């Protein structure tokens, strides 16, 4: 009843009691009802699949060493490996028939593959004083409002110092600090979105208003079961059933990555680790209790005595501090049976390693509120563990997965499958090599997969409608270029192409054309050719023995295989082509794409222009895509030094004739990375991608999956196939790129 | 399959997580509750007030040696799931996202 | 103002804003009153109703306004629509004119 | 100067030494800086060369 | 970052800096002061003069075992910061760089 | 910053000969002549 509803809601308990949060005191730091200031770090974890066993231990040691300075009793850490289904990546929208059909087939190819990606968030709080008893006595007293301001200022300074130290320690990791971001004339809070995701189960943007964060944080009604191990969230989007789990037993070993098995899995979940550091007084007291109870041995074990004796020496003089730890895992599922079987799978996975978990019952809401970083009192099962062991449980290992959406130019260009099993959202822009660098270098050894991969990336990157200029070799991508809207402009011998060496400011441009035209010299022709350029015995010889329209298309190519002998052809060719395309760089998105470095080496001044022009175009929607069929001799180039330095995304294709020396000195990659790379035998499809410092052995495949029938031939590059398809194109003569069916008949001989 | 590996290059925990604080086989806080109950009985009668203590205390000790600090779990249950009202009406414990409508 | 002052963590921005509004009240002569806003969508089926609610919430969150869904007291909120029904207002909040 | 002292104590605690701010002996520690002030040593300890 | 390195090629200190001179758990000089105070009480009365010694001595021992040679710090404070006059006038202890103006 | 000096400090035969062309054109002992060369920087710094 209407009065009955009122009296019922008056009885009802709000959820704001369990959400201890308040105003942003600082752009990066959140307050708390109990003055426990908070900051959330969004970390892009280090790649661990490289499987460098000793380096994992070295990473753990370094993390402990850097954390030592920050380790003090007024501190805590909450780690949340949230693993989520992704909806942000949108289906691409296409115009050209070939690219659209390739997109359709590839999207159909992922029916049955998990698209979930896991991202790691570390939240660090700064409780002012961690007294066991004195805190309770101090809590019940009023304080001077100016001295509360003093506590504010000191706590903020300390927490800012902590964040700076952690950011300096996490250089190899992602190390991104979540802060306020404004949108639409009103401020928003990025950290609030993470806490909401923890408490609401869905990513809901949270505007910051004058009221306190706790009152309006929750928009979903939680319904924890009575006498049950799972709970249900009621939301407009849907009803989410979440089940929790707890760890009750540990092992001594703590070999790092004991929990990594959960990362690659098929159940969406949230993993919590809280490390409430404990003061050295209480630390040695806890240690001494175990020491004494062991001394009550009665010949219990002889080895354990000298296993524990080193503990005192290491605690006093080592860089580790004891801590309070509980682990809680929250599996999200749409039905009660599904979440229960997910919990069974997770318990099996935990029991695989030496830890023994037990489902949490009678404390479901306690464990659930323990997920919030600021909830000290709701810790269900705090246990004393070594700091080394904590880093062993949470080593920030993550299968590399590029940003699906929010990347520059929008969504991730492609989604690539990974050997481990986590889908990789490929994208050209990488964090470190301001505007993100889009450089890429597709080194490989005589594998047609280079042509196939490059053609597939071009066809999929058609989604942005970007201007692309290509310099192919061996007629590899003529068919691919013709498939989308583009003009090949083959530079065959015996017929000069559509452009003549002349061009139509312009005198300044043609000046260097005169200079490069100077071959078989170069002092008397410094300006004697220039004056004739105002408006050379061998020069007119080349002019008589030489044996265009732009912006009407979006994709271009150049059959530049001919000029592998005389740069005085190749050098003016690149000069003219680059100067031609320079105009369209600022017009819209651009992606230069190449296939060689020795012809670019033939320029001897392309480096001089490029050293600044690559930055200049890079500022305004500029991207280079570099390729190399002989990586071994690539780095020898003087320009190759800049090539390796400027690269952002490094992609390696299986090279049986791999070099340790080159791939170590340049192409910077670890020894285990090199062993993995050389492990790729010849003709294996998989190709390592070192996008940023993280790396992953992503692979691409095109086989029937229960398709690609026409595109398999089109992506590849064959002189016979290319010339024959040129014969068809000559026969059809149709600018309607949809012309593909007519060629599909001539496929009869090749596909017989 | 897993970054975990079978190696002896280990950081032992020492299993000090079993030797959590205790005085006479039990944590003091639950034993404080036991003493409070014994005093409550001493309000009714003194003959068996002290007598009731060893049975309950031994139960506490034997439970704690099995699964330590389970009493914290018991307290959390009593505090959160038990104290909540209207459990039957919603079919489960519920917490309204919105604040009190009146709040006056 | 006093309630905001009495807190464990002091927010200097919000208290200054409220004090400025207090100063404006006498000088910028705008009256304050109790305010409440309710949106009552219509959909043939409950699933369509929930979809409409989701779309309305998304459109609202494009702006910096966060709708709080009503699971119970929908009776009170709906009866609040009729003019002169002060008592059934869900949560009046004093809002500047 | 106080935050500088906090930073310095953090830096010392980084290595295995444990420092503590000097109080009630500020002038004693300050006069101990002079090379000839034997008697004002605040906290002399025995160490190996 | 630091020339310091984690190496076992160490020159142990042996922690003899904890075993500073003591006779009955306390340094003799503060205990000499305790004996002087006990004699001062013996000037007033002999019944509790010797009796007052064990309490103060035990306090000395338990303080010293916590933080050794703190009594040197106490003496330095008494000698330097306490004895200085005009502390209130300057707002803090001050020492004039110039000598006595008269000095006669 | 350092915009003009980055080119001046370095050594390039092309750059040096062209700057010699400017110096021949300007022909000014007033070492402050730098601005006139700064126009010819248009081709190199385009």
């Amino acid at each position: 009843g209407a009065i009955e509803s009122r009296k019922l809601l008056a009885s009802e308990t709000p959820v704001g009691q369990f959400i201890p949060y308040s105003h942003h005191v600082t752009d990066t730091i959140i307050s708390t009802k109990n003055a426990e200031y908070l900051s959330v770090w969004k970390i892009d974890g280090r790649s661990h699949q490289s499987a460098s066993e000793a380096d994992v231990f070295q990473w753990i040691r370094e993390l402990n060493n850097t954390l030592r300075g920050i380790s003090s009793a007024n501190l805590s850490l909450w780690t949340h490996i949230v693993r989520r289904r992704v909806y942000e990546y949108p289906d691409a929208e296409f115009d050209n028939v070939f690219c659209r059909q390739l997109d359709e087939k590839y999207r159909e190819s992922f029916t049955g593959y998990n698209l979930m990606v896991n991202d790691l968030y570390l939240t660090v709080v700064y409780r002012p004083v961690s007294d066991k008893v004195l805190s309770f006595f101090a809590k019940r007293e009023r304080e001077t409002p100016d001295q509360k301001k003093h506590r504010q200022e000191s706590c903020i300074k300390a927490l800012e110092d902590i964040n700076r130290t952690l950011g300096q320690s996490f250089k190899r990791y992602g190390a991104e600090l979540l802060s306020v971001y404004e949108k639409g004339g009103h401020a928003f809070s990025a950290p609030l979105e993470f806490l909401a995701r923890l408490v609401n189960g869905e990513h809901i943007p949270m505007p910051i208003c004058r009221d306190r964060f706790s009152d309006y944080m929750a928009v979903n009604r939680p319904m924890f079961s009575k006498w049950g191990e799972v709970g249900e969230l009621r939301s407009l989007t849907g009803l989410r059933r979440f089940g929790m789990l707890e760890i009750r037993e540990y092992d001594d070993a703590t070999e790092p990555g004991q929990l990594n098995v959960l990362l690659e899995s098929d159940y969406e979940f949230v993993l919590t680790h809280s490390f409430s550091v404990l003061s050295r007084p209480a630390a040695k007291e806890y240690l001494q209790r175990h020491q004494k109870n062991l001394i009550d041995a009665r010949d219990v074990a002889t080895d354990q005595i000298e296993e524990i004796d080193e503990a005192l020496n290491q605690l006093i003089s080592g860089h580790f501090v004891m801590g309070e730890h509980h682990c809680t895992l929250t599996v999200y599922g749409e039905t009660v049976q599904q979440v229960r079987d997910n919990l069974a799978h997770a318990s099996a996975a935990m029991l695989d390693v030496a830890v023994l978990p037990k489902p949490v019952d009678l404390a479901l809401e306690a464990g659930y509120w323990a997920q919030l970083p600021a909830n000290w009192q709701w810790r269900p099962r705090p246990a004393p563990i070594t700091s080394l062991n904590f880093l062993s449980f949470s080593p920030f290992h993550n299968f590399m997965s590029g940003k699906p959406t929010g990347n520059p130019w929008g969504p991730a260009v492609t989604i690539l499958k990974t050997v481990s099993g986590t889908p990789l959202y490929f994208n050209f822009h990488a964090s470190k090599e301001k505007r993100l660098l889009g450089n890429t270098m597709l080194i490989g050894q005589s594998s047609s997969g280079k042509t196939v991969l490059l053609g597939f990336l071009l066809a999929q990157a058609q989604k942005f409608k970007p201007t692309i200029v290509a310099f192919d070799k061996d007629r590899g991508m003529e068919i691919s270029i013709r498939a989308m809207g583009g003009r090949y402009l083959p530079l065959k011998t015996g017929e000069p192409s559509g452009f003549n060496p002349f061009q139509l400011h312009a005198n300044l441009i043609f000046l260097k054309q005169f200079v490069k035209k100077l071959a078989a010299a170069e002092e008397e022709i410094d300006q004697a050719i220039t004056a004739m350029m105002s408006d050379p015995t061998v020069h007119a010889r080349l002019v008589k023995w030489c044996e265009l329209d732009l912006s009407t298309h979006q994709i271009y190519g150049f059959d530049i295989t001919e000029f592998l002998d005389n740069p005085e052809a190749r050098t003016p060719v690149m000069m003219y082509l680059l100067y031609r395309t320079e105009s369209m760089i600022d017009g819209r998105r651009f992606m230069y794409v190449f296939d060689e470095f020795w012809k670019p080496l033939q320029d001897e001044y392309f480096e001089d222009l490029a050293k600044n022009k690559q930055k200049t175009i890079r500022k305004q929607n500029g991207i280079f895509v570099f390729a190399t069929q002989e990586p071994s001799d690539a780095l020898e180039s003087n320009i190759a030094k800049t090539l390796i330095q400027q690269c952002a995304t490094y992609i390696f294709l299986a090279n049986p004739k791999a070099d340790y020396e080159d791939y170590t000195q340049g192409f910077k990659l670890t020894d285990s990375e090199f062993e993995l790379v050389r492990g790729l035998g010849e003709f294996s499809r998989r190709f390592l991608i070192k996008q940023g410092d993280q790396s992953a052995l992503a692979e691409m495949n095109l086989g029937k999956f229960r398709d690609f029938d026409d595109e398999l031939l089109v992506l590849s590059g064959t002189p016979d196939n290319a010339e024959i398809a040129e014969s068809i194109i000559a026969e059809v003569g149709d600018d309607p790129a949809v012309w593909l069916p007519i060629f599909l008949d001539r496929v009869k001989a090749e596909r017989s | 399959m897993k970054p975990p590996q079978q190696q002896h290059e280990a950081f032992p925990l020492f299993k000090g997580a079993t030797r959590l604080p205790t005085i006479w086989g039990v944590p003091m806080i639950p034993l404080m509750a036991m003493v409070m109950g014994v005093a409550v009985i001493a309000l009714t009668v003194s003959i068996w007030w002290w007598a009731l203590v060893p049975p309950l205390w031994f139960i506490m000790a034997q439970i704690t040696k099995n699964d330590d600090k389970a009493f914290r779990i018991w307290w959390l249950w009593i505090d959160t799931k038990f104290r909540n009202r209207n459990k039957g009406f919603w079919g489960a414990s519920s917490y309204s996202p919105a604040n009190y409508r009146k709040r006056r």
